[PDB]
C-alpha cells in the first residue's frame, strides 16, 4: 500500500552540490512513473536497460535516488563511458548501467541573478572516480616538491570550484537539475512493485502466469517441493523456473 | 594456534531451491583443509584484516561472543558496521561508533536495525557495497577444536551499508575459542541430495584428484587416465625498451599560437621525433570537446 | 549437452528469452533476440 | 568591468580597532583573491595579506600576525579587513586590491579600491 | 625590502629611468617584476607585469627590463601626466608579495 | 618471431614460454585415493620420477618385470 516519496524528492525546496550528492535509499512503495513520464515537464528523459512503459508494470527489489546540479552543455557526460570534468572528478556511471536519468531546465529557480555561488565542482585529481565514488576531501593535493601545509598556494588550488549561473547566459550555460534512478536486482523479493492489480489463482488448469513480473504459460499445481525460508524460486536443468 | 579446517566454510551460495544435483559454482569460500588461526578466550580480540571476505567461527557454550565491529578504522572517523547480539536482541547499526581502546561487552547513522556444546560458524562478505551474513548453528560435543565434518550455512542478512571494510574486530562478553579463516575465489562442485540440503562438496584446486572430480563432474572416478588441466609456465618480471631520445613536441607554439588561418588555407605542420605527454592536455580541462577514434 | 546450451546467453543480457521481451522495447529486443537465435541454431546444427 | 567600492574614512583612538570594508562587483567573486595593502601619509605601500572567499583561506604579513583579521561575505561579494590595538603608525589609507586565484604569484593586486582613510 | 630612488626628475620629451634594487630571494630568477603608477590622491594602477609585459591602455614608451637582482622602469617622451609616484613590486622567497619604497617622478 | 632491440642494434629469438597438458592416472576412486601425474610433453626440470617419451610422469614407481598392459601411458609404458 505505501508509496514512494517521489513529491520531497523531485520537488526538494534544496540541492546538494555535485561532489557533494545526496543519496535516498527507497523501498517497498507501489511506483507510478507515467506521473513523471506523462508530466511532459523534462527537457530529458533517458534511460538504458528498460523502456518506461515496461518498466512502470515491473517489480525490483532495491532503488536509489541521487540529485545534484550541473550544467547544461555537460548533461551528456551523466551516460556510461563519458568524459570531461564530471565524468572524471565529480560523478561517474557504471558501464552497465541499469538506472534511469532525468534532467529538466531549472533557470526559474536555481538560478540567480549576480551569481549563483552555492554549488561546486571537483576540478583535478590524481586518478579516476571509481563507480559511485564520492569525494568531499577539499584536502590541497600536491603536484609540486614544497610542502603545501594546507593553505591555498603555487601549487593545485581546491579541487572544488562554484559555477556563475547568471539567468543572462545561453541554454547550455544555466543549470539543469538532475535526478539519476536507479534498478538492480538482487535475490531478496521485488519490494518497489508497479500499480498491477492481482488476480485469483485456479489449479490444474493450462494458465498464463505472472508472478511479480515473472512469467510464463503451464499448469500450476501444488507440490511437495520444501522450499527453504530465503528460496523464492526453484529451478530447472534449462535454468527454467 | 593453529588448526584444520577440514570441509568447514561452505554456505549456500544463492536463494535457488536445487535438489538431486551436483552444482558447480564459483564463489568466496573457506578452502578445505586450509590453516585457520586459532584465538582462545579462556584464562584475546585483535584487529584482524578482512582481505576479500572472512570466515568465523567458534565454539561455545556459555554464548561470550557477542559482537562484530566491521571497518578501516574502527575509531570513529569512519562507519562502522557493528551487531551485537546482547541476550536474545540482535542488533546492527552502521553508525561512525566511538570504539573503546580494548572493546567488550561486561557480564551519522545511516541504518538501524533490531530484532563445548554450540558451533556457530559465520560468513561475512562484501559485494559492491553489500554486507552478506550467513551462519549455522549446530549441537557439537568436542571442546578441543573444529569438529570434523560437513554442515552447510544458510544467509540470514543482506545489508546495503556500502562501507568499505579492510578490518575487523570481536566482541567478547566478559564476568569460547574462535578461529579466523579467509575466503578465497574457489570453484566448489556442491551435491544437493533429495530434500535440497547441501551435503557434501569438492573444492576444485584441492589436489589432482579433485580436480579429476569437478573435471568429470561427479564425486566418483573410474579407473583410467585423465586429462584434466593445462600448465604453463608464468612470467617472472618486464622488460621495457623503447628508443633513448630526449627532444619535446612543439605543442606550446601550435596550440599557443597568436595566428589561426582560415579553414579552407588550413596549415599544416609535420611533426616528429619527440617524447610526447598527452595528459598534459588531457587533464588540463580546457577544451569544451575531446574524442577521437 | 544440447539441453544445457540453452542456459547461455551467447552475448545477450539473459538466456531467457522472456526476461529479454518483458524489459525491451522491440527496437532492442529484436538485437538481443538475434544473439541467441545465433548461438542457439548452431547447436543444434552441430547436434545434428 | 571591475569595481572595488571601499567603506568611507575612520577616526580611532589608540588601542581600539578598525573594521573596513570592500564591496565587489563586475566578475565573479569567489574566482579571485583579495588583497589588501595600505600606505602610511606620504610614505610607500605595504601590503597586509591576501583572502580566498573559496572557504575563507588567508595569509598575512608577518608583521600584522595576531592583529589582522580578513573575512568575506560571499553572498554580498564583500571583503572585511579588521585591525585592532591600533597606533597612530597605523593612519593609512588602506587599499582592498583584486588578484590572481594562485597563492604564490607576483605583482598581486591589479584592480584597486578608491582606498580607506583610517587616522588614529 | 625593494630600494628604489626617492624621486627622479626629467623635462617633457626626456627619457627617464627609475632603478629597482632587490636580493636573489625576490628581484634574481626565479622572478618577475612588476610597476604600479600612482597619480596624486588616486589609486595605483599596473603598469608593467611579468618583467616588461604592459596591460592594455599603457602606452609603449613605459618599458621595464630586470638584469639579475634589479629591475628597471624607463619612461620615454616624457609627460606631465607622467607626474606621479611609482611603485616596483616582485614575489619574495616562493612565499609573498614586496614592494619598493617609491619613486617620486616630477616633470620639470 | 624475432625483434631488433631498439637501443643496441641485436637480434633476439623469442620462444614462448613451456606448457603443456596434465594427464592423472587413477585405479577407481572406489579401490585408493592415489594418484600418479603426467606432464605431457615436458622434460623433468620446470616442473618417485620417472621421464617417459609421453612426459614427466611423477608418483609411479618404476618397475623391471613386464606385464599385460593395464593404464597404458604412451610409447610402450
Ligand atoms: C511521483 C510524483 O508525483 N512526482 C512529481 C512529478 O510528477 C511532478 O511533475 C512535479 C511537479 O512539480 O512534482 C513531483
Ligand atoms: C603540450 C602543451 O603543453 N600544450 C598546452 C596546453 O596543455 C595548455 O592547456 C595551454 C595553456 O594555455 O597551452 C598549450
Ligand atoms: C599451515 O600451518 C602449518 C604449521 O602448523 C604449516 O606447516 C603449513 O605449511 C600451513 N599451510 C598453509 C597452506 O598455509
Ligand atoms: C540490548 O540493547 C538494546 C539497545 O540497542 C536495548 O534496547 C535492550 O534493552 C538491550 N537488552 C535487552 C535484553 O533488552
Ligand atoms: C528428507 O527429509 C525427511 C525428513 O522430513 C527424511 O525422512 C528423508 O530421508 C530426507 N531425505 C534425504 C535425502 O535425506
Ligand atoms: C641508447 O643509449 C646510448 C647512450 O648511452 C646511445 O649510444 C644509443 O645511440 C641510444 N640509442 C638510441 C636509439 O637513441
Ligand atoms: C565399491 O564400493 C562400495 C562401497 O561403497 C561397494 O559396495 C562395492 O562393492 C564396490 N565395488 C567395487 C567393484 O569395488
Ligand atoms: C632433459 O634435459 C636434459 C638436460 O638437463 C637433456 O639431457 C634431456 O635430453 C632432456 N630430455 C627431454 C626429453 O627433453
Ligand atoms: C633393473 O635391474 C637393473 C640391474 O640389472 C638396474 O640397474 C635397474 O635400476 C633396474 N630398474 C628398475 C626399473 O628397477
Amino acid at each position: 500500500t505505501n508509496l514512494c516519496p517521489f513529491g520531497e524528492v523531485f520537488n526538494a525546496t534544496r540541492f546538494a552540490s555535485v561532489y557533494a550528492w545526496n543519496r535516498k535509499r527507497i523501498s517497498n512503495c507501489v511506483a507510478d512513473y507515467s506521473v513523471l513520464y506523462n508530466s511532459a515537464s523534462f527537457s530529458t528523459f533517458k534511460c538504458y536497460g528498460v523502456s518506461p512503459t515496461k518498466l512502470n508494470d515491473l517489480c525490483f527489489t532495491n532503488v536509489y535516488a541521487d540529485s545534484f546540479v550541473i550544467r547544461g552543455d555537460e548533461v551528456r557526460q551523466i551516460a556510461p563511458g563519458q568524459t570531461g570534468k564530471i565524468a572524471d572528478y565529480n560523478y561517474k556511471l557504471p558501464d552497465d548501467f541499469t538506472g534511469c536519468v532525468i534532467a529538466w531546465n531549472s533557470n526559474n529557480l536555481d538560478s540567480k541573478v549576480g551569481g549563483n555561488y552555492n554549488y561546486l565542482y571537483r576540478l583535478f585529481r590524481k586518478s579516476n572516480l571509481k563507480p559511485f565514488e564520492r569525494d568531499i576531501s577539499t584536502e590541497i593535493y600536491q603536484a609540486g616538491s614544497t610542502p603545501c601545509n594546507g593553505v591555498e598556494g603555487f601549487n593545485c588550488y581546491f579541487p572544488l570550484q562554484s559555477y556563475g549561473f547568471q539567468p543572462t547566459n545561453g541554454v547550455g550555460y544555466q543549470p539543469y537539475r538532475v535526478v539519476v534512478l536507479s534498478f538492480e536486482l538482487l535475490h531478496a523479493p521485488a519490494t518497489v512493485c508497479g500499480p498491477k492489480k492481482s488476480t485469483n489463482l485456479v489449479k490444474n488448469k493450462c494458465v498464463n502466469f505472472n508472478f511479480n513480473g515473472l512469467t510464463g504459460t503451464g499448469v500450476l499445481t501444488e507440490s511437495n517441493k520444501k522450499f527453504l525460508p530465503f528460496q523464492q524460486f526453484g529451478r530447472d536443468i534449462a535454468d527454467t523456473t | 594456534a593453529y588448526t584444520n579446517s577440514f570441509t568447514r566454510g561452505v554456505y549456500y551460495p544463492d536463494k535457488v531451491f536445487r535438489s538431486s544435483v551436483l552444482h558447480s559454482t564459483q564463489d568466496l569460500f573457506l578452502p578445505f583443509f586450509s590453516n585457520v588461526t586459532w584465538f582462545h578466550a579462556i584464562h584475546d580480540n585483535p584487529v584482524l584484516p578482512f582481505n576479500d571476505g572472512v570466515y568465523f567461527a567458534s565454539t561455545e557454550k556459555s554464548n561470550i561472543i557477542r559482537g562484530w565491529i566491521f571497518g578501516t578504522t574502527l575509531d570513529s572517523k569512519t562507519q562502522s558496521l557493528l551487531i551485537v547480539n546482547n541476550a536474545t536482541n540482535v542488533v546492527i547499526k552502521v553508525c561512525e561508533f566511538q570504539f573503546c581502546n580494548d572493546p567488550f561487552l561486561g557480564v551519522n547513522c545511516t541504518f538501524e536495525y533490531v530484532s563445548f556444546k554450540n558451533l556457530r560458524e559465520f560468513v561475512f562478505k562484501n559485494i559492491d557495497g553489500y554486507f552478506k551474513i550467513y551462519s549455522k548453528h549446530t549441537p557439537i560435543n568436542l571442546v578441543r577444536d573444529l569438529p570434523q565434518g560437513f554442515s552447510a550455512l544458510e544467509p540470514l542478512v543482506d545489508l546495503p551499508i556500502g562501507i568499505n571494510i579492510t578490518r575487523f574486530q570481536t566482541l567478547l562478553a566478559l564476568h569460547a575459542a574462535y578461529y579466523v579463516g579467509y575466503l578465497q575465489p574457489r570453484t566448489f562442485l556442491l551435491k544437493y541430495n533429495e530434500n535440497g540440503t547441501i551435503t557434501d562438496a569438492v573444492d576444485c584446486a584441492l589436489d589432482p584428484l579433485s580436480e579429476t572430480k569437478c573435471t568429470l563432474k561427479s564425486f566418483t572416478v573410474e579407473k583410467g587416465i585423465y586429462q584434466t588441466s593445462n600448465f604453463r609456465v608464468q612470467p617472472t618480471e618486464s622488460i621495457v625498451r623503447f628508443p633513448n631520445i630526449t627532444n619535446l613536441c612543439p605543442f606550446g607554439e601550435v596550440f599557443n599560437a597568436t595566428r589561426f588561418a582560415s579553414v579552407y588555407a588550413w596549415n599544416r605542420k609535420r611533426i616528429s621525433n619527440c617524447v610526447a605527454d598527452y595528459s598534459v592536455l588531457y587533464n588540463s580541462a580546457s577544451f569544451s570537446t575531446f574524442k577521437c577514434y | 549437452t544440447l539441453v544445457k546450451q540453452l542456459s547461455s546467453n551467447f552475448g545477450a543480457i539473459s538466456s531467457v528469452l522472456n526476461d529479454i521481451l518483458s524489459r525491451l522495447d522491440p527496437p532492442e529486443a529484436e538485437v538481443q533476440i538475434d544473439r541467441l537465435i545465433t548461438g542457439r541454431l548452431q547447436s543444434l546444427q552441430t547436434y545434428v | 568591468e571591475v569595481q572595488l567600492v571601499q567603506s568611507g574614512a575612520e577616526v580611532k583612538k589608540p588601542g581600539a580597532s578598525v573594521k573596513v570594508s570592500c564591496k565587489a562587483s563586475g566578475y565573479t567573486f569567489t574566482g579571485y583573491y583579495f588583497h589588501w595593502v595600505r600606505q602610511a601619509p606620504g610614505q610607500g605601500l605595504e601590503w597586509m595579506g591576501w583572502i580566498n572567499p573559496i572557504s575563507g583561506g588567508t595569509k598575512y604579513a608577518q608583521k600584522f600576525q595576531g592583529w589582522v583579521t580578513m573575512t568575506r561575505a560571499t553572498s554580498i561579494s564583500t571583503v572585511y579587513m579588521e585591525v585592532s590595538r591600533l597606533r597612530s603608525d597605523d593612519t593609512a589609507v588602506y587599499y582592498c586590491a583584486r588578484g590572481h586565484t594562485y597563492n604564490w604569484n607576483y605583482a598581486y593586486c591589479d584592480y584597486w579600491g578608491q582606498g580607506t582613510l583610517v587616522t588614529v | 625590502v625593494l630600494t628604489q630612488p626617492a624621486s627622479v626628475s626629467g623635462s617633457p620629451g626626456q627619457s627617464i629611468t627609475i632603478s629597482c634594487t632587490g636580493t636573489s630571494s625576490d628581484v634574481g630568477v626565479y622572478n618577475y617584476v612588476s610597476w604600479y603608477q600612482q597619480h596624486p590622491g588616486k589609486a595605483p594602477k599596473l603598469m608593467i607585469y611579468d618583467v616588461s609585459n604592459r596591460p592594455s591602455g599603457v602606452s609603449n614608451r613605459f618599458s621595464g627590463s630586470k638584469s639579475g637582482n634589479t629591475a628597471s622602469l624607463t619612461i620615454s617622451g616624457l609627460q606631465a601626466e607622467d607626474e606621479a609616484d611609482y611603485y616596483c613590486s616582485s614575489y619574495t622567497s616562493s612565499s609573498t608579495l614586496v614592494f619598493g619604497g617609491g619613486t617620486k617622478l616630477t616633470v620639470l | 618471431d624475432a625483434v631488433r632491440d631498439p637501443q643496441t642494434l641485436e637480434i633476439l629469438d623469442i620462444t614462448p614460454c613451456s606448457f603443456g597438458g596434465v594427464s592423472v592416472i587413477t585405479p577407481g576412486t572406489n579401490t585408493s585415493n592415489q594418484v600418479a601425474v603426467l606432464y605431457q610433453d615436458v622434460n623433468c626440470t620446470e616442473v618417485n620420477v620417472f621421464q617417459t617419451r609421453a612426459g614427466c610422469l611423477i608418483g609411479a614407481e618404476h618397475v623391471n618385470n613386464s606385464y599385460e598392459c593395464d593404464i597404458p601411458i604412451g610409447a610402450g609404458i
